[PDB]
């Protein structure tokens, strides 16, 4: 179970960048164009920041999880 | 009953797509493999002359395990296979099952409600959408299943298993194989997946012509 | 839009008394006009139209009483959705 | 057995929630999700030879969850019948 | 309806001038500029209906009185606009926090209430209210709480959606993670390369895991917190730090966005004095002191790994030393080269921003308004600017601290959900006998009622109001004034 | 190795986290019930709305119960002095924080139930103050969760 920090970062960065950058140019024109664009950009920024904080916090762990002996025994068999 | 619909070239394509991916489900989801090894340590009394292991279709190989000899004090060390390819095997199996169900539904509709299916070309448009989705799914799944089969042949390979086993690193210990898994089923499943992808690609043009977009 | 408050401006209207009621009724329907007290020197309870407002309040009391009897009885109260405008002419006599 | 429509609505929403969540819990237990290992009622002896005993206990708990889901399905049916009555 | 409008119209005409000054009525009104033509057309309708030959006439006039605040509220934006208006109606034509709130209030709520399952429940409830809104709107009741919630239905819907997202990120669903991609933590390398055996498993009650050995930690989890932390007894040790850093980061970035909005306000209102003393000193102070902290957090995350764990510095101690000028020759080493010099420079700039705000603006005001043209009270102006500078500088610290309520409430929600699960439905799940399937019925009824009452209602309300408090104080003190008047038009609401 | 008395401090921490939180929630419930009873004689329709402070006192009690259960499930025969006193500190934190938060909730709710009876608009203000009063005990619980799992 090798989770490379290239596919996730690229995929999520490009997805949220599209949502927050291209979407304002695609929103239809009307009274709510401005508010909808604000929601698109703010959702992009907030969700991307949260996900980035999580992924970085997990990256480079200074200590491993502490698992009871029963669950370590079970996980050895089940998980990779 | 519009058996003429089935007999028509589009109906023949639907019947072929029903038979295919069902052959694939039978080949893959019923696959069951076995491997046999033997280890003669420095002391013959501690030799593991016969060790047999069995695995199923899902290829959750990292779960498969066996107590290989340690060659020291006659003890045993638990050894697991390396890596799993369920993400590809189960994905292809589910794609094939969905394709078979869709083919059965399409055949039933053509035999019974072909007029409703052809009405307003809305049914042809839905068929074209499903055909594009299935073509993309098959294109991904064929490569995924081929890679999974190759990597599974590598991982389940007794040569690789022995090479990774620390018994060979000892003095006098000799590890050999006895049998290998039957790759015929996996190869046939890969061939059937490629054939299903080709059938979906061909049916894309037929669906486009039926919908009038041609 | 919602980015910042709308450009706001004062305005003053000259309108002849006869048409004033109807005009302010149209304004009330429109809803984009906010009047302001221009005679704060005299309290509300002494202004020119206090007689009219008092009679309107009495009419509202009458309607409340009749509605209360309606509720006391099992009879239901309809709901059409129409919003007719008050009759600027002296239809108050007929309504009373 | 006529009863309040509010109570019937609460019963049906609880039935739907229970059915969905308990069915998912049973599916996960049956898949042997390691996250729910603490909920398995195993003993010291179950760690003797291999994981098959823990798998069997996982399946037992999944069966319990499916039984609960079916009972909640019956409860939701009763609530729906009461709603139709009201 | 007829009599109520008639009463309202006559009471309105009371406010207008009377024949004591002129036979023609005089009316004074606030109106948006764009609707002047529509108002004139309405007056035309009034003239036609009345049959009076003379037309009523409208006239503009340059004014000094303060215009009201009108936001052109929408159905979807009504909840958020009321939410931001509660703490004071915005002044005339200043940056409205509503459009950004529309996302940042649901998002801050989700940062605390983050839970996939509870978010699912909340979004389903909000969707029910949205779908059946016409029914409930027609069937009016006096239940104040339910009326409040229904009016906030869109707020609850967005809160549920973002709570679903944050629950996915936390990998939390009724206190249980998901493991949809596969954990990066493999236990086998511990026995293969590491120094473990079944003897060690027997001897150690809880043991632990390390990523130093090669294959244990296979990269970060692609999306959300890794599932293994759910079953790790070390869970809190890691979640506490990660969530504290997350809270501080989000709070500081929110406050920085607020300060930028304040710059926008000053530019529109044409206060270059404020732009050059005020905002710029404020942004420099905030960024140097606390933005540098976010940079430090991210840099430590990207730099320090398991092998360098031993000498990994503590950013708390490093920030304390940054403020105290207490860079020691013993203890944890410096995070990066030149830390002493860069941090000293940052502290110097931060402290210099205090005189920048305090002394400059009052002196320029006094100069250009008492030496030129010649009431201005220099002592009072100095006192006011000193109060503003002290308030802002202490506020930076206290607000970066108060944004820790995100982590506090998130950890509380997670722990309450965990204890509820383990005390209610663990009972129904940890039963060998198949007869337990019947007990799970009632045990889960209790679990559902408890989740809806303790967590969805009360913890959700607390998180909602604390996101509100954050927006009102921590975020909006940077750019918002809220010293205007709500525009109350002569609109007929007698429809009731 | 470890003193036979090492578990006393952890046991007492669990007991405190329960007892002091219970006392704070009892004070909150009692004051809020007094306010609701005084108000209801004239405004019967506000009882359900005004029952909120009682619920928040219950929430304080729930935080106390949670931390007490954690410590009680963490106690062990060989509990070292380090863990024992960590749990004592967590229990003191939760207990005293819940005590003070319950006092504040009781007083504020007794004031605000009567106030809302007179002025309907005061209900939201009372709720706003009460949530702060409750998150005081929540802060206590947060420190307890940090400590008992240090
Ligand atoms: C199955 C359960 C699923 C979970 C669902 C519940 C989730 C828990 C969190 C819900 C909190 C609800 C409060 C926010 C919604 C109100 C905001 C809004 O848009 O209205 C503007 C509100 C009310 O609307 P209004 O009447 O002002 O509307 C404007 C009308 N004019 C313009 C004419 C004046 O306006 C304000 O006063 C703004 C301040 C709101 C601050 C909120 C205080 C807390 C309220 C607590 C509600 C009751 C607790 C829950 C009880 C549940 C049991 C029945
Ligand atoms: C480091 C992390 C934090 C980063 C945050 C800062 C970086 C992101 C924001 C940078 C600024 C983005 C662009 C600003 C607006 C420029 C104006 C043109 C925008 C556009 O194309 O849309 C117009 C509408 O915009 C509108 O109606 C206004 C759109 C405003 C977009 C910005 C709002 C979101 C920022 C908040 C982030 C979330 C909080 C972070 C914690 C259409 O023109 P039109 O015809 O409508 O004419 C305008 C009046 N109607
Ligand atoms: C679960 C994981 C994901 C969570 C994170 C994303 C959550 C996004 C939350 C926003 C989605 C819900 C929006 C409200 C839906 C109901 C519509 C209400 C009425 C409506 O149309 O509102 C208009 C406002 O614009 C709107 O209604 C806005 C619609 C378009 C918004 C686009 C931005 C969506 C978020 C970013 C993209 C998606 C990211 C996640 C994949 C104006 O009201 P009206 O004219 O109808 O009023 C009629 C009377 N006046
Ligand atoms: C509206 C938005 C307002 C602004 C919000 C953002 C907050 C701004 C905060 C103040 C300005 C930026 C931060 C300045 C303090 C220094 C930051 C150092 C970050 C850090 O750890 O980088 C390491 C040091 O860099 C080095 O080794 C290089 C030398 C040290 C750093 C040089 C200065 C870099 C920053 C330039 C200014 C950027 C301004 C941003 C607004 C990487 O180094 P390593 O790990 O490879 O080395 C280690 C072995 N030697
Ligand atoms: C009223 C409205 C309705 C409300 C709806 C609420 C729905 C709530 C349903 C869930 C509640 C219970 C939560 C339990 C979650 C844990 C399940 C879990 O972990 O899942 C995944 C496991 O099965 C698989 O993971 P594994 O077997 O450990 O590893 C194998 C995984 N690989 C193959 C990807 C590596
Ligand atoms: O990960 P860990 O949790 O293990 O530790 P870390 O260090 O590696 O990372 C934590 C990063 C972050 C620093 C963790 C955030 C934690 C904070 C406790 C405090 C944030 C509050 C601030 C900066 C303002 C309030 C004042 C506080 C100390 C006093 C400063 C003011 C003066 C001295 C005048
Ligand atoms: C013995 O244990 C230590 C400590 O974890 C480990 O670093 C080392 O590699 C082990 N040595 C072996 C397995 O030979």
């Amino acid at each position: 179970t090798a989770h490379s920090f290239a596919l996730p970062v690229i995929i999520f960065t490009t997805f949220w960048g599209l949502i927050g950058i291209a979407g304002p140019w695609f929103v239809p024109k009307g009274p709510n164009r401005g508010v909808i664009i604000t929601m698109l950009v703010a959702t992009a920024v907030c969700c991307y920041l949260f996900w980035l904080i999580a992924i970085l916090a997990q990256l480079n762990p200074l200590f491993g999880p502490q698992l009871k002996n029963e669950t370590i025994w079970y996980v050895r068999f089940l998980w990779e | 009953g519009q058996f003429r619909v089935v007999k028509e070239p589009l109906g023949f394509v639907k019947v072929l797509q029903w038979v295919f991916a069902i052959f694939a489900f039978a080949t893959c989801g019923s696959y069951t493999g076995e491997l046999r090894l033997s280890v003669e340590c420095a002391n013959k009394t501690e030799s593991a002359l016969n060790i047999e292991v069995e695995f199923e279709y899902p290829f959750r190989l990292h779960q498969v395990y066996f107590d290989a000899p340690s060659c020291v004090k006659g003890g045993t060390t638990k050894i697991f296979l390396v890596g799993d390819y369920s993400s590809s095997a189960e994905f292809f199996v589910t794609v094939a099952v969905f394709a078979f169900l869709y083919s059965m539904g399409a055949l039933a509709t053509y035999i019974f409600l072909q007029n409703k299916y052809r009405e307003n070309n809305k049914g042809p448009m839905m068929d074209f959408l499903a055909t594009a989705v299935f073509a993309f799914m098959w294109l991904v799944s064929s490569s995924a299943w081929a890679k999974g089969l190759s990597d599974v042949k590598m991982a389940t390979d007794p040569e690789n298993i022995i090479k990774e086993m620390p018994m060979c690193r000892q003095t006098g210990n000799t590890c050999k194989e006895l049998r290998d898994p039957v790759t015929s089923g996996l190869n046939t499943s890969v061939v059937f997946g490629f054939l299903n992808l080709v059938l979906w690609v061909g049916n894309l043009w037929f669906v486009f012509k039926e919908t009038g977009w041609a | 839009e919602l980015f910042r408050s709308e450009e706001m401006t004062l305005a003053q209207l000259f309108l002849q008394s006869e048409a004033a009621y109807c005009c302010v009724s149209e304004l009330e329907e429109l809803g984009k006009v906010q009047f302001r007290d221009l005679n704060p020197d005299v309290n509300v309870f002494q202004r020119k139209f206090v007689n009219e407002v008092r009679r309107c309040e009495e009419m509202d009391r009458k309607l409340r009483f009749v509605e209360k009897e309606i509720r006391k009885a099992n009879i239901p109260i309809m709901d059409t959705g129409e919003n007719p405008e008050v009759p600027f002419p002296r239809d108050m006599i007929d309504l009373e | 057995l006529c009863c309040g429509p509010k109570l019937a609505a609460c019963g049906i929403v609880l039935s739907a929630w229970g059915v969905i969540m308990l069915i998912m819990l049973g599916i996960f237990f049956n898949v042997h999700s390691a996250v729910l290992i603490e909920d398995v009622p195993f003993t010291e002896k179950d760690f003797e030879n291999g994981p098959q005993n823990i798998y069997n206990l996982y399946e037992q708990v999944s069966y319990n969850c499916f039984i609960a889901a079916g009972l909640y399905l019956l409860l939701g049916g009763f609530s729906f019948c009461q709603v139709r009555l009201n | 309806i007829k009599v109520r409008k008639m009463k309202a119209i006559y009471h309105t005409l009371n406010l207008c001038n009377i024949d004591v000054t002129q036979k023609c009525l005089i009316a004074e009104v606030w109106c948006p500029v764009t609707d002047l033509d529509s108002i004139q057309f309405a007056l035309r309708r009034g003239t036609e209906h009345s049959g009076s030959t003379v037309p009523s006439i409208l006239n503009r006039m340059q004014t000094n009185q303060t215009p009201p605040t009108y936001n052109k509220t929408n159905k979807f934006t009504h909840g958020f606009q009321n939410i931001v208006d509660a703490y004071g109606i915005g002044t005339y034509r200043e940056i409205n926090p509503a459009p950004y709130t529309v996302i940042t209030f649901p998002f801050l709520f989700a940062v605390m209430f983050g839970d996939f399952g509870h978010g699912i429940l909340m979004t389903l409830f909000a969707v029910w209210m949205v779908l059946r809104e016409s029914r409930i709107l027609s069937q009016k009741n006096e239940n104040e709480m339910f009326s409040m919630v229904f009016s906030g239905r869109y707020i609850i819907l967005l809160m549920g959606l973002f709570s679903i997202y944050t629950g996915l990120i936390y990998n939390d669903c009724f206190s249980k993670s998901l493991n949809i991609f596969g954990s990066s933590w493999s236990v086998r390398p511990m026995f293969t390369i590491g120094n473990w055996t079944e003897e060690t498993l027997l001897g150690s009650s809880v043991l632990q895991l390390n990523p130093a050995i090669p294959g244990v930690f296979g990269g970060p989890y692609p999306f959300g917190i890794d599932p293994i932390w759910n079953i790790a007894t070390n869970k809190l040790t890691f979640l506490n730090s990660f969530k504290m850093k997350m809270s501080v980061i989000l709070g500081i970035i929110h406050m920085l966005f607020g300060v930028s909005l304040s710059l926008f306000n000053h530019i529109y209102f044409k206060k270059p004095l404020n732009i050059y003393f005020g905002f710029i000193p404020e942004i420099i102070f905030m960024s140097s002191l606390f933005g540098y902290l976010v940079i430090l957090i991210f840099y430590k995350w990207t730099a320090y790994d398991a092998h360098s764990s031993r000498n990994a510095p503590s950013l708390l101690i490093h920030f304390i030393n940054m403020f105290l000028f207490s860079y020691p020759e013993s203890g944890n080493a410096m995070l990066y080269s030149g830390q002493k010099g860069i941090q000293c420079f940052l502290i110097v700039v931060a402290m210099l921003c205090v005189p920048w705000m305090l002394l400059f603006k009052p002196l320029i005001l006094r100069h250009q308004y008492l030496r030129k043209k010649h009431v201005f009270d220099f002592g009072d102006t100095m006192v006011h600017q000193a109060i503003h500078t002290i308030e802002y500088c202490l506020g930076c610290i206290s607000n970066t601290a108060s944004y820790l309520r995100l982590w506090a409430l998130s950890l509380a929600h997670a722990q309450l959900s965990e204890v509820l699960w383990t005390m209610v439905i663990h009972i129904g799940l940890h039963v060998r006998s198949l007869a337990g399937g019947l007990g799970l019925f009632f045990i889960f009824a209790a679990f559902a009622t408890l989740t809806v009452a303790i967590l969805l209602i009360m913890e959700g309300l607390s998180a909602f109001l604390h996101a509100l408090r954050l927006h009102w104080v921590e975020f909006q003190n940077k750019f918002y004034t809220g010293t205007g008047f709500k525009f109350l038009p002569f609109s007929f609401e007698h429809i009731r | 190795n470890n003193p036979e008395y090492s578990s006393f401090f952890g046991v007492m921490g669990a007991s405190s986290a329960m007892v002091f939180s219970a006392m704070g929630a009892a004070y909150g419930t009692a004051k809020s019930g007094t306010g609701i009873a005084a108000m209801s004689v004239m405004r019967p329709e506000l009882i359900m709305k005004s029952i909120i402070p009682v619920v928040m006192a219950g929430i304080i009690a729930i935080y106390g119960l949670v931390v007490a259960v954690l410590i009680a499930n963490s106690l062990t025969d060989g509990i070292t002095l380090y863990r024992s006193f960590l749990q004592l500190g967590a229990g003191l934190s939760v207990g005293l924080s819940g005590l003070a938060a319950g006092f504040a909730i009781g007083i504020v709710g007794d004031a605000g139930v009567r106030g809302t009876a007179q002025q309907p608009r005061l209900f939201v203000g009372m709720i706003l103050i009460l949530i702060f009063a409750e998150v005081l005990g929540l802060y206590g619980l947060i420190v307890a969760l940090i400590l008992s799992t240090k």
